[PDB]
This record gives C-alpha cells, structure tokens and sequence, in this order.
C-alpha cells in the first residue's frame, strides 16, 4: 500500500555511503551499475517484508547495510532501519570467555 | 505524441474534467529532470487545481538546466520563460530511437536573437531579421542583420550536451473557481449537523456540516467571512452548499488559582449573556464582560488580583 | 559515470557560518533535486535538507540549502554550531535508474 | 505585394503534380510561406508550412508521405508536388504567406493568398465535342418569338466557352452549366430567343473554340421543316 | 479537425448576426487566438480579423470578433449586399500540430419575389439515331433553385435512368436558368409514344409533352 519506494544503502566504516539498489512493491527492480548482476531483492506482501541476496561477497563488502522507505521515486530516504554489521571472515563465530 | 513542435512555437494543451493521476508521471524511472518549484511532487495526488497546462518543445542537453525560474541564457530570455513564482515543473528525457537521424535534423529553430527580453508564459513567433546596427533591415539579410530564428544540429553521434531531449513543461494554476481536475483520491459520504473533521476539494478543516440556504454564484468555490474563514462549501460530488458551523465559537475564559494551590476553577463565557456552556454549576454571575459560573460573587471591592474585565476582579478567598 | 564531490572534512569555530559544497562530476545538479543527511556516528543516518531547501520535522532552523547551477555545486549552510553537529555529513541525487551518494 | 501562381491544370488519378506561387512586385523577405486546399463544398485544409530562409517544411499529420513542399530563396517560388493522386483530390490550392505576431497564444495567420490554381482528377482522355443543332418545332413556336439554340456533347474539360455569330449577340444569350455523368461526362446547353420574322431572313452558327484539343468547327443552324 | 462551425446562418441588413466556432481544451481552450476568414464566391480567402480584436487595414470596423473560454465569436453589425460568403474560423492545435481551419458557415442574406417556373421541351432531331445517343433535354428557365424536381415518365413508367440535376445559373436579369439531359437509344427512342419532363416548385407543376411522330 502506499506505492512506497523500498531502497538498500550500505556504507563501509569511515566511508561514504554506497546505494545498492531499489524496489516497487512491483517486481519492478532498479540496481546500480557498478554492483550490477550481483544483487536480486524481492518482496514478501505476505510477511510484509522485502530482502536482498548478494552472491560472490568480497572482502570490501564488510559494511553496515541500511534499509530506507522512499516517499518518492527520486525523493529523500524519508525512515531508515537500524544499522545492521555484515562482517566478511573465514572465521566462525566462537563462544566467548 | 509522435512529433513535437518547435521551440519558438511550443504546443500547449489544456488539461481538465478528469482526475491527474500523477503515480504513473513521476514514477516513470525514464525521464531526466523533475525539480519541481513551490509544491512538491509527493503532495501533487492531494491537491487540486484549476487547469493544466502542458507545454512541449524539444532541448539540448546544455538549456535543459536553464528552464529554471530565475535564470539566464539564450533559452530562458528568449524562447521560454518561467515566472519567478511557477507552480509545476518541466520533464526531460533522453530522445534517441526517436527524433535522431543522420545527417543532421534541422526542422526544429531555437530564438538566437531577439529584440528584448521574453515576457513569462509568452510565445514569440516571428521571423522579421534582428538587425544590430544603424543600417536599415527592411528583409535584407546582409551584414549586421541575421534571422531570428536557428537551426539545432541533432545527429545520432552528437554530443550529450547537444542531444534533443523531449521537453514538457507542467503548470499548474490556482484560481477562484471550482477545481474540474482532482488528485486519484475517492470520497466518502457525506454527514451532517456532526462535529466531523473534512477534506472538501484540497480544503480540510474541523467543524459542523450545516444546510446553508445562501445563493452561491457559479464561478465562485469557497465563501470567506469578515474573520477570512472558510464558511461555504461547494461539494462537487453533489454540487451543494453547507455552512461550515465552528465546533466552538463562543470565548470561554478559565480563572484557575492554580494548580497545587486549589483545584475548584471558574468558567468565564464572553458571548452568553446570563444555555451553550459546559456545565450549569452554581454561582451564576453575569458581568460586562460576559456570563461567569463557577465563582462567588460579593458586595465588598477588595484589591484586584485576579482581573476578568471592566473592573470586575475575583479572587481565591475562604 | 556521474558522481557526487565534496571536501573530506571541515572544521570551523563554534559561533559562526560554515559551508558545505557537494559538486557532481559529470551531469547536472539542476536536475533530480538533491538530498542532505547528518549520519550521527554508532546511529543511522537522518534526513536534515531534502528538495531544494525544505526541512523535515525535528530539524533546527539553522540548517540551511541552496543551489547553484551556474557552478555545478549543492551548498548546505550551517550557522551557529553546536556539539551535537560534529556528524559526517552527506549529499545525495538521483540518476538514470540509480541513485548516487557523496 | 502579390503572390500569383501557375494556371489550372489537370492531372491523371495516379500521377504527380508541380504547381509554382511566384511573388510578384517584391519578394517574401523572412516571411513562412504556407499552402492550403480547398475541396468543392468542404472547409480550408492545412497542406504544410515553409520558411524559405532556412529552406524547411513540415506537414499534417494526416498526410506525409505523398506530399513534399520545397522552395527557392533565391528566384522567390514555393512549389508543390503531391503523388499517389486520388479522386477524392479535387480542390482548389493556394500559396499562403504566414505573418507570426507575439503574444500569449501567439496563433498563425495567412494574410497574404494566391489566386488559386485548379487540380481535377479525371481518367478519361480529351475527345473532340460533337455539335448538336437544336431548332423549336411548330408548337414551340406560338409567339412572336422562338428559341433556338446549340447542343455540345462530349467535351472535355469543363471551360469550353460557346459564341453566337463570333460574338454578333449579346442580348438574349444565356449560358448553361454542366453536369457530372456515371462515365465522367459533361454536357453543356445554350438557348437564346429570336424573333420568327428573322428566322427566314437570318441564318444563326454556332462556333465553339477547343484551347486543348486545338479544334474550332463551324456549323450550320436551320428550321425544320416537318415542324 | 475539430472546429465546428453551424453551417449556415440568416440575417436582415437591419439587424446583427453572431457567428460561434467551437473547438476543443487543445486548439481554443488551451488560449490559442483565433483568425477569421472571409471567402468571396469565387475568390481568394482574406484574412479578416486576427489577435481576436485587430483589424487589418482595409477592413471595414464593422467586423469584429471576440474569444471568450474555449469558443470565439463573430458578429457583423450592418450586412449588405456583398456580406454573402462563407466564413471559417482558424487557429492553432497542438494534437495536430499544425493550423486547423473552421467547417464553413454558409451567411446567406438575400429575398426575391419568385413566380411560377416555365419549362420548354425540345425533342431530339432526326440526325441522333444514326450516332447511337438519344440526347434528351428539358429546358428550365424563369424558376428558383429552391425546389427544382426532375421527372420523366413515358405513360406507362417512369424513367429513373439517365435522370440528373444541375445547379441553375444567374441571368442578366437576376434569374435562375438551368437544363437537365436524358441519356437513352435510338432503338428505345421509338418504342415509347412519349417521354415528359415534370418539374415541380412550391407546389406548382407543369407539364407538357411533345410528340415524336
């Protein structure tokens, strides 16, 4: 409802802010060209929710990844999410002591 | 549309007696400019206007930027002016697979000279020669004497800033007349004598749906009253007038002796003349300034420390 | 390949102006309108100027935008500075099927 | 000034045309030259406009691929050609002068018009017209005068111009239009009234003049005889 | 396209008439102006009133127009005898692209004391059977085109083959002439006893019918 932009922005620590892409409640999708066939977002109407799926993650993804209602096509990422950390490592996760 | 006009002579088309459903305009994802002065695009499926008008001409890339209000340039002073106060805004995009083809398309003349500056909303067609001295131009076309009007070069392998972008221009008027173009938004039913908000035409505000036998003329849509309220309401969908009845109108006036201090107030209405009040209570006294309840009243004059008005003072006593 | 500059980090002394510039690269900044936010650090950004200069709800009067054509450049005016200012600060526009950060 | 055109012509239903308006006494200096039909009993219709400076033009959108408009800056012509003629073709064309103005609407106005060249489509071919000899009967005759008059049968095309005695008669005479037929066909009369006294004493020709066809025949009017 | 006009209108030299021409939100509302022209019968078009207010010079000032929402007006204050054309409104469209002219209106203002019609039928001489044709004629004269009826009959049916009108033609003395042709064959030409032209106005008709042998 509402015809609401839903977009994903992602900002690596200390940088600047990166926008990966953007979504209709549609299947209508919009992606940026530098991270181009990498990204597929999708929307669940039933769980009331949309997601993304980035396949082939590289060292340089580690980054906190927002997610932003748009009142507007082209207008102001109005209500942003949390900032959520997205760590890329070998490693797993270990019990602390 | 399968061609455009000109720049010299843009087409524009009246649009009215339907509603503007803007959610297919801004939401294209194809055109280049959407800065849109005074009202914003967002609050465009809400309001209603008068008219539309749609103006169309065919830009380079390099005056796109220059349609602006307040600006400058061989565009902007000559071909098309905005006013400085534009409602609306112009859409660009990129014409390629269209209006593109080899060897150049030289139908289109931009005003590279004219006489003085171009007036807001003006179309100048005119093809007399701008001369520049003091030599007389009576159709000549010699030195010191060019036609107004030039050719735009619009080949597939131009330059970005030269390409012919499709420019249509969204003016939007707001005059005393009823609005025969709307937002996509429905109506609900209609209620009355009932203290219930509204949203009549663009118009929302808070109070009592009343009949109202005043004659309404036909070109006029809102009545204001001597205080510049809203008073009459034209109600398109069954096209009558109710009076706007205010949920509250008369002045009340709560003498509190504070707070912690005691809790027993007294309840001053200016516009009863001692019924529309809240509560009956006890103590009735009407004074100058109007009907107070609530309050005692007494034949001694101590000092004022409460005020009411017209001499008349209360205080908090035992 | 359009792009979004401003200046890394600027200071200025509490009690006066100071002027942020964001300059795009390749195409206009009269175009697509622009967005301002203030990203306070361990928090999510928050929208502080958007449109040419109009201000969401919460926001101090102080902050406020222009624009300039002619230089290719979006301008964010903060007078009167204040501890709770010390942010990174970002422009933001629109393009062709994607939208551009700072 | 004055923009005159070609004269009238006639075209077969399937070929190209090139009509010409020249301006005369001065030249369309930086003035759009515009062009517009006139069908039989139908309104004006817009042909095209052209600038003869930068030497461009533009059609309506009802035809484009029939009609192309090209002018000269020079010599001061504007020409036409229209292809693929139809019959539905037949009108009157005229060369325009378009005079702009400022203003809000700012709407084109053709104030200056040429004299108009005549286009017909007709697929038969010029024959020779047959003359018909046409004398009143007896009872026809009652007065003291008589009709009597000329018949011209199959001629083509429409301004074929009919004289009484190499132009001897002017009082009397009268001229009658033609009419279209199912083969395409027209067919003039002319009837004048003659005293009967004259009738023994002074013989009545008819000569009828073909600019086309280059024929002018000569032909003999007398009473019958029986009646 | 759209800029329809009624087709014809009535005056008196005494009185005004009032002209409108309609369009549509993209050629008249929109606020493109509107240009009037006048076409003689038998002449180029003129341009009579442009801007929707100035007069070109030459033009007489009781021409004037006016333009008012999306329909324009012409009235004409004092109608003489050369006021008789037809008058199409212009303007600019934007669907088009292009100038769109009126649909025509036919200002007629004229009066005459008609009389009864006067026909004459000449029958076909002896010089036609030889040359395959039949051509029949039925002279008309002395009658208005207000209602001219073209009839043959030969007694037994009528004949509705070959039967055409034509538009009359002015007189030197302010009348209406015209002539109507039958088509038919010398081998039908005698088969028949007659062949008689009817030709009704206002009511009155007159017959007469020749006789071949």
């Amino acid at each position: 409802s509402g015809g609401y932009f839903w977009s994903w922005i992602r900002q690596p620590p200390g940088k600047g802010l990166e926008w990966i892409g953007c979504i209709y409640y549609s299947g209508s999708t919009n992606y940026n060209p530098s991270l181009k066939s990498r990204v597929t977002i999708s929307v669940d109407t039933s769980k009331d929710q949309f997601s993304l799926k980035l396949s082939s993650v590289t060292a340089a993804d580690t980054a906190v990844y927002y997610c932003a209602r748009q009142l507007w096509l082209r207008g102001r990422f109005d209500y942003w999410g949390q900032g959520t950390l997205v760590t890329v490592s070998s490693a797993s996760t270990k019990g602390p002591s | 549309a399968t061609r455009f006009a000109s720049v010299y002579a843009w087409n524009r088309k009246r649009i009215s007696n339907c509603v503007a459903d803007y959610s297919v305009l801004y939401n294209s994802a194809s055109f280049s400019t959407f800065k849109c002065y005074g009202v914003s695009p967002t609050k465009l499926n809400d309001l209603c206007f008068t008219n539309v008008y749609a103006d169309s001409f065919v830009i380079r890339g390099d005056e796109v930027r220059q349609i602006a209000p307040g600006q400058t340039g061989k565009i902007a002073d000559y071909n098309y002016k905005l006013p400085d106060d534009f409602t609306g805004c112009v859409i660009a995009w990129n014409s390629n697979n269209l209006d593109s083809k080899v060897g150049g398309n030289y139908n289109y003349l931009y005003r590279l000279f004219r006489k003085s500056n171009l007036k807001p909303f003006e179309r100048d067609i005119s093809t007399e020669i701008y001369q520049a001295g003091s030599t007389p131009c009576n159709g000549v076309e010699g030195f010191n004497c060019y036609f107004p009007l030039q050719s735009y070069g619009f080949q597939p392998t131009n330059g970005v800033g030269y390409q012919p972008y499709r420019v249509v221009v969204l003016s939007f008027e707001l005059l005393h007349a009823p609005a025969t173009v709307c937002g996509p938004k429905k109506s609900t039913n209609l209620v009355k004598n009932k203290c219930v908000n509204f949203n009549f035409n663009g118009l929302t505000g808070t109070g009592v749906l009343t009949e109202s036998n005043k004659k309404f003329l036909p070109f006029q849509q809102f009545g204001r009253d001597i205080a510049d309220t809203t008073d009459a309401v034209r109600d398109p969908q069954t096209l009558e007038i109710l009076d706007i009845t205010p949920c509250s109108f008369g002045g009340v006036s709560v003498i509190t002796p504070g707070t912690n201090t005691s809790n027993q107030v007294a309840v001053l209405y200016q516009d009863v003349n001692c019924w529309r009040v809240y509560s009956t209570g006890s103590n009735v006294f009407q004074t100058r300034a109007g009907c107070l309840i609530g309050a005692e009243h007494v034949n001694n004059s101590y000092e004022c420390d409460i005020p009411i008005g017209a001499g008349i003072c209360a205080s908090y006593q035992t | 390949n359009f792009m979004l500059t401003q200046p890394h980090s600027v200071s200025e002394s509490p009690g006066k102006t100071v002027t942020i510039s964001c300059t795009g690269s390749s195409g206009s900044i009269a175009s697509n309108y622009v967005q301002w936010y203030q990203q306070r650090p361990g928090s999510a950004p928050t929208t502080v100027i958007y449109e040419d200069n109009q201000r969401p709800s919460g926001v101090p009067d102080r902050f406020s935008g222009s624009i300039d054509s002619s230089s290719n450049s979006a301008s964010l005016t903060i007078s009167g500075l204040k501890t709770e200012d010390e942010a990174d600060y970002y422009c933001q526009s629109y393009d062709s099927s994607n939208v551009v950060f700072g | 000034v004055q923009l005159v055109e070609s004269g009238a012509e006639v075209k077969k239903p399937g070929s190209s045309v090139k009509v010409s308006c020249k301006a005369s006494g001065g030249t369309f200096s930086s003035y759009a030259i515009s062009w517009v039909r006139q069908a039989p009993g139908q309104g004006l219709e817009w042909m095209g406009g052209i600038i003869p400076i930068l030497g461009i033009a533009n059609y309506a959108q009802k035809f484009q691929g029939r009609v192309t408009i090209t002018a000269d800056k020079s010599t001061s012509t504007a020409y036409m050609e229209l292809s693929s003629l139809r019959s539905e073709d037949t009108a009157v064309y005229y060369c325009a002068r378009e005079n702009g103005y400022s203003g809000y609407g700012a709407a084109a106005n053709f104030d200056l018009w040429g004299r108009g060249t005549l286009v017909t489509v007709s697929s038969a071919s010029t024959k020779g017209p047959s003359v018909f000899p046409l004398a009143p009967s007896s009872k026809s005759t009652s007065g003291g005068t008589a009709a009597l008059g000329c018949l011209v049968k199959d001629y083509f095309p429409e301004p074929v111009t009919v004289s009484w005695n190499s132009g001897a008669l002017t009082s009397g005479v009268h001229t009658f239009p033609a009419v279209l037929q199912s083969s395409g066909l027209y067919s003039l009369s002319s009837v004048v009234t003659v005293p009967s006294s004259s009738l023994g004493t002074q013989t009545y020709i008819c000569n009828v003049n073909h600019k086309p066809s280059n024929t002018k025949v000569d032909k003999k009017v007398e009473p019958k005889s029986c009646d | 396209s759209v800029l329809t006009q009624p087709p014809s209108v009535s005056g008196a030299p005494g009185q005004r008439v009032t002209i409108s021409c309609t369009g549509s939100s993209s050629n008249i509302g929109a606020g493109y102006d509107v240009h009037w022209y006048q076409q003689l019968p038998g002449t180029a078009p003129k341009l009579l009133i442009y801007g929707n207010s100035n007069r070109p010079s030459g033009v007489p000032d009781r021409f004037s127009g006016s333009k008012s929402g999306t329909s324009a007006s012409l009235a004409i204050t004092g109608l003489q005898a050369e006021d008789e054309a037809d008058y199409y409104c212009q303007s600019y469209d934007s669907s088009l692209s292009g100038s769109v002219f009126g649909g025509g209106t036919k200002l007629t203002v004229l009066g005459q004391p008609k009389a009864a019609p006067s026909v004459t039928l000449f029958p076909p001489s002896s010089e036609e059977l030889q040359a395959n044709k039949a051509t029949l004629v039925c002279l008309i004269s002395d009658f208005y085109p207000g209602a001219v009826t073209v009839a043959w009959k030969a007694d037994s049916s009528p004949v509705k083959a070959g039967v055409e009108t034509t538009t009359p033609s002015k007189q030197s003395n302010n009348k209406y002439a015209a002539s109507s042709y039958l088509s038919l064959t010398p081998e039908q030409w005698k088969s028949h006893r007659s062949y008689s032209c009817q030709v009704t106005h206002e009511g009155s008709t007159v017959e007469k019918t020749v006789a071949p042998t």
